[PDB]
């Protein structure tokens, strides 16, 4: 008779339909990545396109069912989340045109070339070649030729190309009744039908604006003080008036300054926090990891794991005998079947990624108890923040020494804390800026606020006005360089990742609090409490059954992104930054230029 | 995977205790009349489990 009781009628079937077909697609991304055949690969091809073909007439069978009669916020979303049109909004040339662009600008970034003359071949890949070229270089002349010749390697044969994918990008916009392809990334954190707990479209810019300007002193320290190190140590290459220089920032698109903390390291005279040693003394192996790490969750609160996770994870290297991608991946295949994908060795950087990865099997297993249209993270950004908070919790070094790796006689001076402090400010506030601008600049441009014979105009001023980074060498319109990136020339969302590291802080501290700490947040413990673990339990298992706005609330308490979070955390790094840098100027100006 | 069991998933009534039929109807949820197969509001009242 009615309409709900129809809905949910076929929402059910949907689901008791698609969950066995996920789980075959999963178990053939499986087979295909613990076993590299063409059987394997084959099995998973067919099982992709049954997946497509059947989640396609779903969502037809689905569009007929109206959207406004619907009185239930589950199903609501259910239905919206079933009707996604995707690529089905233009004809089938242009669809297959699209595919075809696609499909190539992959195969262009992936295949990768160097060609450097007065040498026979000297054409070697990306991973192999320029990162380690750009990471593990100490001269000024090598790496900017390379970043030069990459670039423009790669704008000579993307620059024609991208002004048609960006049309077909606008096009397929537009056919969604959306007003632009930003607003149709946005459209993911919009919820509507639940009163007092809304979130507009527009409402994300104005955040992400506020937040970024409160971030701008830290940025603008961190510059300063990365201006001051290069400028001690090539007097010659930098000036205190300009901004920094392109291929000097340790990666070829900027995103990580992970190389730049080996040569801007204060205190390099002193011994680091690495506990390598103290592993490969006492015997540990990659079941030991595991199996801590079972135990750390377990003392915090989360069940344990299930019989099939530590008979069907590959958790050692089989090597030559048999290919397999040594990938970190938390894969879930939907009935209960929880295992992960890693060769972890004994490294404390596995050590990280191993706690990284069961706490993604938890948020996972969380809200396991929903249907297959609720088993997934309310947004893009919480999903990944919630398995990286654990590994940020789980770096201090109390927590080691209390499992037994380090020692209990240890120093506790404030050199190693402001070394880590650097360390994380490096590899997580430096991207932040550089996050910023390309995600402004992508939404403008698919816009349409900048003129297409513009793109590069805009985007060599951005680089400059925003970001403190200068580049040495002026490049032409017909260089096709803000699609240099993987996220951007692959169709991924970029902005993911700074809600993510917005929301990281946001929900340390609030761990931090809720386990009855005081003191400074840099040390602050997270296992051996009964009153986190519970906090945590009871907003994990929400899942896409209640918006975010509202989820936020039940674990830290703020119904907005905030900040402030970030600046209690750097605090004890800021107050150095400016006890250094009192003396150096802070700022940069963007009429200096290398040339 | 397993795939020789099944179960009732939609009927128009519940079951009486101790209660046992192998009556196979099409459920009709709408208003549309169901001539035998599925489609809008026709469904199958059969399911493979897993």
């Amino acid at each position: 008779s009615t309409i709900e009781e129809q809905a949910k009628t076929f929402l059910d079937k949907f689901n008791h339909e698609a969950e066995d077909l996920f789980y075959q697609s999963s178990l053939a991304s499986w087979n295909y990545n613990t076993n590299i055949t063409e059987e394997n690969v084959q099995n998973m091809n067919n099982a992709g396109d049954k997946w497509s073909a059947f989640l396609k007439e779903q969502s037809t069978l689905a569009q007929m069912y109206p959207l406004q009669e619907i009185q239930n916020l589950t199903v609501k979303l259910q239905l919206q989340a079933l009707q996604q049109n995707g690529s089905s909004v233009l004809s089938e040339d242009k669809s297959k045109r699209l595919n075809t662009i696609l499909n190539t600008m992959s195969t262009i970034y992936s295949t990768g070339k160097v060609c450097n003359p007065d040498n026979p071949q000297e054409c070697l890949l990306l991973e192999p070649g320029l990162n380690e070229i750009m990471a593990n270089s100490l001269d000024y002349n090598e790496r900017l030729w390379a970043w030069e010749s990459w670039r423009s390697e790669v704008g000579k044969q993307l620059r024609p190309l991208y002004e048609e994918y960006v049309v077909l990008k606008n096009e397929m916009a537009r056919a969604n009744h959306y007003e632009d392809y930003g607003d149709y990334w946005r459209g993911d954190y919009e919820v509507n039908g639940v009163d007092g707990y809304d979130y507009s479209r527009g409402q994300l810019i104005e955040d992400v604006e506020h937040t970024f300007e409160e971030i701008k002193p830290l940025y603008e320290h961190l510059h300063a003080y990365v201006r001051a190190k290069l400028m001690n140590a090539y007097p010659s290459y930098i000036s205190p008036i300009g901004c920094l220089p392109a291929h000097l920032l340790g990666d070829m698109w900027g995103r990580f300054w992970t190389n730049l903390y080996s040569l801007t390291v204060p205190f390099g005279q002193k011994p680091n926090i690495d506990v390598t040693d103290a592993m490969v003394d006492q015997a540990w192996d990659a079941q030991r990891i595991f199996k801590e790490a079972e135990k750390f969750f377990v003392s915090v609160g989360l069940p344990n794991m299930t019989q099939g996770f530590w008979e069907n994870s590959m958790l050692t290297d089989p090597g030559n005998v048999q290919k397999a991608v040594c990938h970190p991946t938390a894969w879930d295949l939907g009935k209960g079947d929880f295992r992960i994908l890693m060769c972890t060795k004994v490294t404390m950087d596995d050590f990280l990624t191993a706690h990284h990865e069961m706490g993604h099997i938890q948020y996972d297993m969380a809200y396991a108890a929903q249907p297959f249209l609720l088993r997934n993270g309310a947004n893009e950004g919480f999903h990944e923040a919630v398995g990286e908070i654990m590994s940020l919790s789980a770096a201090t070094p109390k927590h080691l020494k209390s499992i037994g790796l380090l020692s209990p006689d240890f120093q506790e001076d404030n050199e190693t804390e402001i070394n880590f402090l650097l360390k994380q400010a490096l590899t997580i506030v430096g991207t932040l800026p550089f996050t910023y601008m390309l995600e402004k600049w992508r939404w403008m441009v698919f816009k349409g606020e900048i003129p297409k014979d513009q793109w590069m105009k805009k985007w060599w001023e951005m680089k400059r006005e925003i970001v403190g980074v200068v580049e040495p060498v002026p490049h032409d319109e017909t260089y096709c360089d803000p699609a240099s990136l993987f996220h951007v020339s692959n169709d991924y969302s970029f902005i993911r990742y700074y809600t993510r590291t917005l929301y990281q802080f946001q929900f340390q501290e609030a761990l931090c609090q809720a386990a009855k700490h005081e003191g400074p947040l840099h040390k602050c413990d997270i296992s051996n409490s009964t009153e986190a673990g519970q906090k945590l339990f009871n907003m994990l298992r929400l899942g896409k059954s209640e918006p975010w706005t509202l989820a936020l609330e039940n674990v830290v308490g703020a119904k907005n992104m905030n900040v402030r979070p970030l600046l209690n955390y750097f605090e004890p790094l800021f107050t150095w930054l400016k006890d250094q840098n009192k003396n150096s100027f802070v700022g940069w100006s963007t009429d200096w230029s290398p040339y | 995977g397993n795939y020789n069991y099944l179960y009732r998933l939609f009927r128009k009534s519940n079951l009486k205790p101790f209660e046992r039929d192998i009556s196979t109807e099409i459920y009709q949820a709408g208003s549309t009349p169901c001539n035998g197969v599925e489609g809008f509001n026709c469904y199958f009242p059969l399911q493979s489990y897993g």
